RNA sequence: GACCAGGCG
DNA sequence: AACTACTTCC
DNA sequence: GGAAGTAGTTACGCCTGGTC
């Protein structure tokens, strides 16, 4: 329940959307890794 | 609202001159020449005619009875 | 009514209520930043549904 | 003996409070004077019945 | 990305679509969501903007509309993401082949109240912020609908005026149809120290002729409430036999129906809707509606109507004429706030060799610390506009340059600096220095001293703490906070602290049992004082303490804490 | 008249609360339908009265004059 | 009038004067006697005027000095608008200044946000930059990662590769062999082979990859030289004297390294000053640090208020905060403590221990509505009854 | 070699005799509990032979009065 | 628990601070024609608030008259309380009977009248001068009035300010206020031992226009200004010059000297000292004998060296150094050597005199006050051009790796610090050129050099370049990636692209410079509120920690349980309010004063 | 336009003017006090 | 009575 | 939220 | 010694209106 509803609800709440949740989480992890390696700057929160 | 009877600064009566000034300016005459012809030489008096808004027409439509 | 009035508001129990826009963070977009405390890189997303 | 600010204030306040409850004025005062002004006149003249005690 | 934007400009793709790319990390972002703030720009290709003169002429003649220009791909909407990829030019003569967009109008980056300010780039940013914020508090004909509108409070400047130096945006928006303020003749000199410290000196003759005059509207509401069981209240002039009856003078203007006749002068505490409610004391109680204790006026309008549930409802509107007096707040569009420090007769005001008398005088000491050169430029422009008979364009960056205004003032027969030879009204000799004088658009704010003055000798108190109530509307008392307590302590004033914090808020007397320390009980029926905890009658004595401290003792005796009191002989 | 010389803080004993109280409250109600306080309720007149026209059963004082009394 | 008679008269008639006042009066009278011929009567009149003005300026008993000091410190803080300040120059050290600095000092922070020490030098190292940079090197704690030009890891062969800049090694004094010698004894079972200016580490006991990573972290974080807790060091000149400013804080270690002047070395950390030098030194450091912080912002506050605050802060033998866990928390009155911040906790704990509030303070007497024992509240009055108007 | 008393921050400390301590306590009409205290583990105390219950006179070298004597009791 | 704790709880909301009776609040307006210790009270407030006065032998007639007037007429009363404690509201069919039955021992709650003592308070209340006792002066209009010299203690600026007025009700409280809290006292700040109640802007500027070199006044002007100031005088001094028509003329220095003590003598350099050689010559003349020949001083008189001799102003011009919020030499000496009533009299007289001078002499500020010749404009233009070229060279060196880091910071920080240093130096040089070219006859310059209002930075920003804008001490960087606005090439580090505004306020800002200036103003306005909140919390902590500490009768400072905090307050026993700018005694001042008193 | 952040806290990065506000948010119109920078008004050229 | 919002210094 | 300080598991 | 948890605060007034 917390996987389907409470993790990445915008992807979906059906079990068919679990895999796309995995792809989105992998993309987020890739971004955080790139920040760890310094290949990208910090994301500004006041940037419109 | 409606044109002030007297200039706020020196008290010169400018109530009558506003409609003549408006119609002459709409006719295409030079505003400086019109204001000189009307007799308003001090710029305090010219401020009264040049910056006035006839707002009475826009509020006459609502009645209080 | 005043023809100059632009509308865009509600009348609730006789009072005029205007809804002010809220400057929220972009949904479904992940943002990366540094915690600077545990040397942990944090990437958060606000998923809306 | 030099009074401090606080001793002077207490003496004048006590004297004015006494005057407001019928204690006779120790000097001559102009008519219409408020009791506080009467006490201040009394202090400025120097006729001060109240004495401060120090440790 | 190029294909996307070319398709959008060709019209086959909707306007809402925006796309950007990032060479740094090789990512293309496409946005089609809602709530993106965007701005329009002119598309520039190969050093030539898409917009041309014939497009401008078509727009001017009404043949072409804004949506048309957006659809043809002439003007583009960009949010922050797409703007990141842009290289925007600010002026048409600055366009090069490397530029991607051209700014439609750099003066439109400001807000609407901020666009009210003329020559905003000649002012310090804090003063521009002050002026933009104070533009929303001025008095004027806000809406032509005000007469029949029912609103809790409202104002009406009797003679609004167009700003002589005004931005073109203010005419395009429609501010000219609803102006809020007047053009004053302002002299910048120090006069008797009454305009010192941002104070303002004003002309009595100008006020008496209608300058800054206004009317304040308040609408009181009274509903014939229908309680349970059919126990209704009634609109009527109550008989003196009803409970809570006010003086018979307060119902002087009422009609037999129970409503006050219109155009009848009403002063403080006079009733407008005589009303009686069913009794609930443990005769009919009174719940009539009267004007607020510090407010007077004339009854402008009385309407009667029916509520949503079907009960009768009446709205009464009272208008009070507010002629400017000492303490009323005045402001200019450049952030120069101030209150009227003095009202001077015309024969005491200085005059110019051209016969010009100021309507307002401002101390020069407020100019340099604030760095509002825009106000001086606006004064020059206002004088030039009055002399020419044409209003001066004061737009943010394309307005009339100050050099042109000075040259025009020189050609009109006046000193180019704006300084004029002035004479002292009191003594009759000309002042040694040439006085800077001009026309500045001043606006009267709704912070009137009549709406703020408050004084409370003694009145109602809160039930819980027996301390004075809070608020000007309910005879409240001013809070003597703990900061003022420390201020009093630092002065050594111990008896004044007692008088201010004990006698004048909640002084009371309590009975304390010396044997136990609890609070003794006084039986008013049996005429005895005793301690129920221990049954003592001889070791009982009064103490003097604030009612708030007795309440604190009660809340401490709750939650099971014993605050035993020890007494000393003094 | 006396002045407070010191305040000793302690924890009230059950016997202290029982003796200091003027009423034992049993009914979880405030007022009746007619508008009078319910005997045995939180607003019992033996704990003081706040509504004008009522009278206190412990002091006999009117609203605003009766200091108030404790219950358990 | 002889010059010794001047001092004789100062000691005779000015015995009721502070020592510094006597010294200043002596020096000034000497100078004015050198310039103008001062007679005996003028000298005696000057002495009488000095003593009268001193007696007139004495503080009045009952004065509420504490609240006046609190007000005179808190009020200028509203105009402490400078706050963060940046300076452009060859050698400057970052340091918190302004309102946050005053809040840090008055709150008695365990360690400031920007610890920093002022290190003076003895006569042997106070007149040449070359002789001072060596002792500054002796102070700065430098680890391998700081000295490294770059880092590199080879997990397959359990190899850790460290590229090292020759220039910063020339500016740190450590040679490559000098770098490796102590690293060898720091961690055993490692090859520690240096390849020119690119050191390589191959631990043999790192059976797992994570073991090699932990070894690399240990080697990088290990300090080769200097004193622990100390970072960047700079050198500045004043009065023909070279001094050192450090980015770290270690008072005793710095006072023990050769070449430093142990009679003038300072520290921003007040607690460390107290633990190394004593409570009086901590109080003096607090006073002068607050004075300097106020002076940097152009605000003028009297020294006496600072002295009162510092003496109240160091009254228990330790430096304690001004807030609820410090001077206020040590107040004897229960109601005074309960009025400040935490209220239910203080009342419940006071009821637990059965504390008594003797009402000897100001706050509680205000709460109850009785005279406060300050100012006019300390004046006892007496009066002879028979009054006879004139 | 280096004593903490040679530091410019540290003022000179000194232990008062019993007669001087009695005279001090009589002068201000105080008990030892009414004096400021200095910990027995304080470096200035340890540099002397002071033990808990003792009074230390400190020559503070004031900027306003030149010299100024401050007294602290030793506590555990 | 919520009933007790919290800022709205019992302790803070109803015990430490609580709402009070007999208080009033309204907008404050300036009034230079009332004394510093007086306040103008509206008739409405005076009629509303009352003072309980027990009727005695001497005030029976006045209280009878005010009972007869009743609550309607202003000099009237509201209530009458018999000795038994029964109170009766005065109304029609009661005034005559209550006036008849006034007797002695009754209480009459009368209206405020002139001379009554009240507490006046503008309540962000930081120091003890936020509340001072003022003498009531009843005024027609409905606003509080305040003398201009008393603004600095209250920090009031007549832009909508409101102040609370509390009326003490007991005779003890009235005496406490009138003795300890009156505005005559508290002229010297306890914070720094210097004058806090002094001239602010118009007093200083009018004093400079009065006492400056070549400033002369006609007989009618002199008589009018002396009468306006309240100075008592029956004969004018001998005139200094004679006009071309034979009209006598008085110097401003003589008029100013007419209101100084006849024994005062002091010398000092004020802010108007631009040529130190003349000041050194004057000091050398003075040091030889300490009583220089007045004509010899008049030969070497300078505007930057104030020299008063026996109450006669012989050289110098009135500045912020004469009297001001800080470092008022003359006011401090008058309040420390002649009393506190003399200081009040001198303050009132000098404020009125300077106000008259500045009013009838003319003081204005126009567009021409920011004008510079073509040479000054060209010099400033070359200054900015050289600064921009230097910044370009630094950027190019950093791009090629040519630049090497400064100690303590990286290459990027080294480049940033060097660029900011260059920009600040360029702004300083342009301001120096503007200062050289504008001159001392400009009214904007006059009020800035004399400290009346504004600094040199304001004139520099108004007549020359605005300078580099910055947030948190760094150059402007918040915006797009590699730039601030999308009107600059990404990766640009140039002067203009990072916030260096090259335009004056008079020249008008370009849109980019306007946005940069908006960012700077925003950072300042954001700083203000955070600073005030933090300062308020710290002040509350300090006050709650140091509330009760007091000086005992033996001279020590002791804690409530008797713990000795200080064996002598301030380690020397001198109150900072009574000290000489933090010093125990001004030894040199005393020596010079005594030597001039005897040898004179 | 309003921000959901609490007005009491010192949101230094959120109360300051951003370069992306150009043409989207008014650079000068903002209330004084606690709401400074957190309450914004739209520029006249802004389109949502 | 307490909650929210907007302002004022 | 963003700071501190304890506390308290480790 | 960590390394999390937990708790405790975060200027002072004043005004307006609107809903419970
Ligand atoms: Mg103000
Ligand atoms: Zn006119
Ligand atoms: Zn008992
Ligand atoms: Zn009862």
């Amino acid at each position: 329940y917390v996987i389907d509803n409470n993790l990445l609800p915008h992807m979906g709440v059906s079990p068919e959307d679990r895999i796309k949740k995995a792809y989105y989480l992998g993309m987020m992890a890739l971004k955080v890794i790139e920040l760890s390696l310094g290949r990208r700057p910090e994301d500004d929160k006041d940037h419109y | 609202m409606i044109v002030p009877v007297r200039c706020f600064t020196c008290g010169k009566v400018i109530g009558d001159k506003y409609y003549e000034f408006k119609r002459r300016v709409e006719a295409g005459e030079d505003p400086e020449k019109v204001l000189d012809d009307l007799g308003l030489e001090r710029y305090c008096c010219r401020r009264m005619l040049l910056s006035h808004v006839e707002l009475i027409d826009d509020i006459m439509h609502y009645r209080v009875y | 009514e005043d023809p100059k009035d632009p509308g865009g508001y509600f009348i609730i129990n006789g009072s005029e209520r205007v809804i002010v826009s809220i400057e929220d963070i972009a949904p479904n977009r992940t943002l990366v930043e540094k915690d600077e405390r545990q040397e942990k890189y944090i990437a958060k997303v606000f998923s809306y549904r | 003996f030099k009074y401090t600010r606080f001793e002077k204030a207490r003496i004048i306040g006590a004297r004015a409070l006494q005057i407001s409850m019928g204690a006779p004025v120790l000097i001559d005062v102009p008519p219409g004077i408020t009791p506080l002004e009467a006490a201040i006149l009394e202090f400025e003249k120097g006729v001060i019945p109240i004495t401060v005690i120090r440790p | 990305v190029q294909r996307i934007r070319q398709d959008r400009r060709s019209g086959k793709i909707s306007d809402v679509i925006n796309v950007a790319y990032y060479e740094d990390v090789k990512e293309v972002y496409v946005n089609s969501d809602d709530g993106r703030v965007r701005r329009p720009l002119i598309i520039v290709e190969n050093g030539v903007p898409k917009l041309t003169k014939e497009h401008v002429q078509a727009v001017k003649e009404g043949r072409l509309k804004w949506s048309d220009l957006i659809k043809m791909g002439i003007i583009e909407y960009l949010d922050a993401e797409e703007e990141e990829n842009a290289y925007v030019a600010m002026w048409p003569w600055e366009v090069t082949e490397e530029h991607t967009h051209l700014e439609l109008m750099p003066a439109a980056i400001l807000g609407l109240p901020a666009s009210l300010v003329p020559y905003p780039e000649h002012n310090a940013a804090p003063r521009n912020t002050y002026g933009a914020g104070m533009a929303k508090q001025s008095l004027g004909l806000g809406w032509a609908n005000f007469r029949i509108r029912v609103d809790t409070r409202g104002h009406l400047l009797h003679y609004p005026q167009i700003p002589l130096v005004n931005s073109r945006i203010m005419k395009a928006v429609g501010y000219e149809d609803r102006p809020a303020g007047q053009n004053f003749v302002v002299a910048v000199l120090a006069y008797q120290g009454y305009n010192m410290e941002d104070a303002i000196i004003i002309n009595k003759a100008s006020i008496e002729r209608g300058l800054a005059r206004s009317t304040f509207f308040r609408t009181y509401e009274a509903e014939e409430k229908k309680y349970l069981g059919g126990q209704t209240d009634k609109f009527e002039i109550p008989d003196p036999t009803v409970r809570g009856y006010r003086g018979e003078k307060y119902y002087r203007n009422l009609d037999e129906d129970g409503l006050i006749f219109p155009e009848s002068k009403v002063e403080g505490k006079d009733v407008l809707v005589g009303r009686t409610s069913p009794p609930r004391f443990l005769e009919r109680r009174e719940t009539s509606v009267a004007v607020r204790p510090s407010e007077k006026g004339v009854v402008d309008k009385v309407i009667i109507t029916e509520t949503g549930d079907g009960t009768k409802l009446v709205k009464v509107t009272v208008r009070d004429l507010r002629i400017p007096e000492l303490g009323d707040k005045f402001a200019s569009r450049h952030g120069q706030k101030g209150v009227i420090g003095l009202i001077v007769p015309q024969e005491d005001m200085p005059w110019t060799e051209s016969g010009i008398v100021p309507d307002l005088i401002v101390n020069p000491h407020g100019i340099p610390s604030r760095m509002t050169v825009g106000q001086l430029i606006e004064a020059i422009g206002g004088k030039v506009a009055s002399l020419k008979g044409r209003r001066v364009d004061g737009t943010a960056f394309i307005g009339e340059p100050e050099e042109k205004l000075r040259k025009e003032l020189e050609e009109l027969g006046f000193k180019h600096t704006g300084r004029e030879i002035m004479y002292d009204g009191i003594t009759g000799k000309r002042l040694e220095a040439d006085i800077f004088i001009g026309v500045i658009y001043y606006q009267r704010l709704h912070h009137m001293v009549a709406d703020k003055i408050h004084a409370r000798s003694r009145g109602p108190v809160q039930v819980l703490t027996k301390q004075p109530t809070e608020g000007r509307a309910r005879e409240g008392g001013l809070r003597f906070g703990e900061m003022e307590r420390d201020v009093l302590v630092g002065h050594g004033a111990a008896m004044l602290l007692i008088e201010r914090l004990l006698e004048e808020s909640d002084k009371t007397e309590v009975w304390v049992c010396e044997n136990c320390g609890h609070i003794a009980l006084e039986d008013k029926r049996r005429r005895r004082v005793y301690c129920p905890v221990c049954g003592e009658e001889e070791r009982i004595s009064k103490v003097e303490m604030s009612y708030a401290f007795k309440l604190l003792l009660d809340e401490l005796k709750a939650m099971v804490i014993r605050p035993k009191l020890n007494l000393s002989e003094r | 008249k006396k002045v407070i010389g010191s305040i000793e803080f302690g924890i009230l004993s059950p016997q202290e609360i029982r003796k200091m109280s003027a009423v034992e409250v049993t009914v979880p109600d405030t007022y009746d339908d007619d508008g009078y306080p319910i005997e045995g309720g939180v607003m019992d007149k033996r704990m003081g009265v706040i509504d004008p026209g009522l009278r206190c059963e412990t002091c006999g004082g009117r609203a605003g004059e009766c200091p108030g009394h404790f219950g358990h | 009038v002889s010059l010794s008679t001047i001092k004789s008269l100062i000691e005779k008639k000015g015995a009721n004067l502070p020592e510094n006042v006597k010294s200043e009066l002596y020096e000034k009278l000497k100078k004015y006697n050198e310039k103008y011929k001062l007679t005996k009567a003028e000298i005696e009149a000057i002495i009488d005027d000095v003593v009268k003005e001193y007696e007139r300026a004495l503080v009045e008993p009952g004065e509420p000095v504490g609240t006046v000091a609190a007000q005179s410190i808190g009020e200028p803080s509203t105009q402490m608008t400078l706050n963060t300040f940046h300076y452009a120059g060859v050698a400057e050290i970052n340091v918190t200044l302004g309102l946050p600095r005053i809040i840090e000092i008055v709150d008695a922070r365990k360690n400031p946000s920007t610890p920093m020490m002022t290190v003076y030098l003895d006569e042997e190292h106070r007149y040449d930059r070359a002789k001072a940079e060596e002792v500054a090197r002796r102070i700065e704690g430098t680890t391998l990662e700081n000295l490294a030009r770059s880092t590199t890891l080879d997990l397959i062969n359990f190899e850790f590769i460290v590229e090292i800049d020759p220039e910063r090694l020339e500016r740190s004094g450590l040679t490559m062999e000098k770098v490796v010698k102590k690293l060898e004894s720091s961690f055993k079972s490692a090859e520690f082979e240096v390849d020119g200016y690119t050191l390589i580490v191959r631990p043999k006991k790192a059976d797992k990859i994570s073991d090699l990573r932990r070894f690399a972290e240990k080697i990088k974080k290990h300090r080769l030289k200097g004193l622990s807790g100390v970072g960047k060091t700079i050198v500045r000149k004043e009065g023909d004297e070279y001094v050192i400013y450090t980015e770290g804080s270690n008072f005793k270690q710095v006072l023990k390294v050769p070449g430093v002047d142990p009679t003038r070395t300072r520290t921003n950390n007040i607690h460390e000053i107290a633990e190394v030098l004593g409570i009086e030194a901590a109080r003096n450091a607090i006073i002068d640090e607050i004075v300097s912080t106020m002076q940097e912002q152009g605000l003028e506050v009297d020294i006496r208020h600072i002295m009162l605050v510092a003496d109240m802060m160091t009254l228990d033998g330790i430096v304690r905060p001004i807030g609820r866990h410090g001077v206020v928390g040590e107040k004897s009155s229960v109601l005074a403590r309960a009025a400040f911040e935490i209220t239910v906790q203080h009342l419940f704990e006071a009821a637990e221990k059965g504390e008594v509030d003797n009402l000897n303070g100001v706050i509680e007497n205000v709460l109850i509505g009785q005279p406060v024992p300050v100012g006019t509240g300390m004046v006892k009055l007496t009066m002879k009854l028979p009054l006879r108007p004139q | 070699e280096f004593s903490i008393f040679d530091h410019v921050l540290v003022p000179e400390h000194r232990v008062l005799s019993e007669e001087e301590k009695k005279a001090l306590l009589e002068k201000y009409k105080i008990t030892l509990a009414q004096l400021p205290q200095i910990k027995a583990s304080d470096p200035a105390v340890k540099a002397l032979g002071a033990k808990p219950g003792d009074v230390i006179e400190i020559k503070r070298k004031s900027p306003t009065a030149g010299v100024y004597y401050y007294y602290r009791v030793v506590v555990e | 628990a919520q009933r007790l704790k919290g800022k709205e709880g019992r302790f803070r909301g109803n015990l430490s601070g609580k709402r009070v009776n007999f208080s009033a609040r309204t907008v404050i307006s300036p009034d230079p024609m009332i004394s510093i210790n007086e306040v103008g009270v509206p008739v409405e407030v005076a009629m509303e608030l009352t003072v309980p006065e027990k009727v005695t032998e001497f005030n029976i007639e006045r209280l009878r008259k005010m009972v007869l007037n009743g609550p309607d007429k202003y000099p009237g009363a509201n209530y009458v309380i018999d000795p038994e404690g029964r109170r009766r509201r005065i109304m029609d069919s009661n005034k005559e009977t209550l006036a008849n039955q006034l007797d002695i021992g009754w209480t009459v709650e009368r209206h405020l009248m002139d001379g009554d003592i009240v507490l006046f308070n503008r309540q962000p209340s930081l120091h003890r001068m936020s509340i001072m006792a003022h003498r009531v002066r009843v005024m027609p209009y409905r606003t509080f009035r305040l003398n201009l010299a008393v603004c600095p203690p209250y920090n009031a600026d007549f832009d909508g300010d409101e102040m609370n007025l509390h009326v003490p009700q007991t005779e003890e409280a009235q005496a406490e206020a009138r003795i300890l809290m009156e505005v005559q006292n508290h002229i010297i700040s306890p914070r720094y031992g210097g004058p806090i109640i002094g001239g602010i802007q118009d007093h200083i500027s009018g004093g400079y226009l009065l006492t400056r070199e070549g400033a002369y006044f006609t007989r009618d002007e002199v008589e009018q200004m002396l009468m306006f100031a309240g100075v008592d005088i029956t004969e004018l001094p001998e005139p200094d010059k004679y006009d071309e028509n034979g009209n006598p003329l008085w110097s401003g220095k003589t008029i100013f000297s007419l209101l100084l003590p006849e024994d005062l003598t002091v010398w000092y350099r004020n802010k108007l000292c631009d040529e130190p050689e003349r000041c050194e010559a004057l000091e050398k003349l003075i040091e030889e004998k300490l009583m220089p020949d007045p004509e010899e001083v008049r030969k070497l008189a300078y505007d930057g060296f104030v020299y008063i001799q026996n109450g006669k102003l012989l050289s110098g011009a009135i500045d912020k150094k004469a009297y001001g919020r800080e470092d008022g030499i003359i006011l401090d000496l008058i309040v420390r050597e002649y009393g506190v009533e003399r200081a009040r009299q001198f303050l009132d007289q000098v404020t009125k005199l300077t106000i008259w001078v500045i009013t009838h002499k003319g003081f204005t500020t126009g567009i021409d006050d920011e004008d510079l010749p073509e040479e000054a404009r060209d010099r400033i233009r070359e200054i900015i051009r050289e600064a921009e070229e230097r910044v370009n060279k630094l950027i190019e060196a950093y791009k090629r790796g040519e630049l090497e880091p400064l100690p303590g910071k990286s290459l990027e920080d080294t480049l940033e610090s060097l660029i900011m240093a260059v920009l600040a130096e360029a702004r300083d040089n342009a301001g120096a050129v503007a200062e050289k070219y504008l001159g001392m006859d400009n009214h904007t310059v006059i009020m800035a050099k004399t400290g009346a209002r504004g600094k040199i930075l304001n004139i520099t920003q108004m007549a020359a370049l605005l300078g580099q804008q910055s947030i948190r001490g760094k150059r402007l960087y918040r915006g797009f990636r590699g730039r601030v606005l999308s009107h600059f090439k990404p990766g640009d580090l140039g002067a203009r692209a990072k916030g260096f505004v090259v335009n004056s306020y008079k020249s008008g800002l370009t849109p980019q410079e306007y946005f940069f200036h908006a960012m700077g103003g925003r950072e300042g306005l954001v700083d203000t509120a955070v600073r005030t909140a933090q300062s308020g919390y710290m002040q509350r902590r300090l006050i709650n920690a140091l509330q009760d500490l007091k000086v005992e009768y033996d001279g020590t400072v002791r804690s409530p349980e008797g713990i000795i905090v200080q064996f002598k307050y301030g380690e020397d026993g001198v109150d900072p309010m009574k000290s000489w700018r933090g010093k125990t005694v001004d030894v040199d001042r005393i020596i010079v004063r005594t030597l001039l008193k005897m040898r004179g | 336009v309003t921000s959901p952040l609490d007005r009491e806290q010192p949101h230094f990065e959120a109360r300051d003017l951003h370069g992306t506000h150009w043409g989207r948010i008014c650079p000068t119109e903002t209330p004084e006090g606690p709401n400074c920078g957190l309450v914004k008004n739209l520029a006249l050229m802004a389109q949502i």
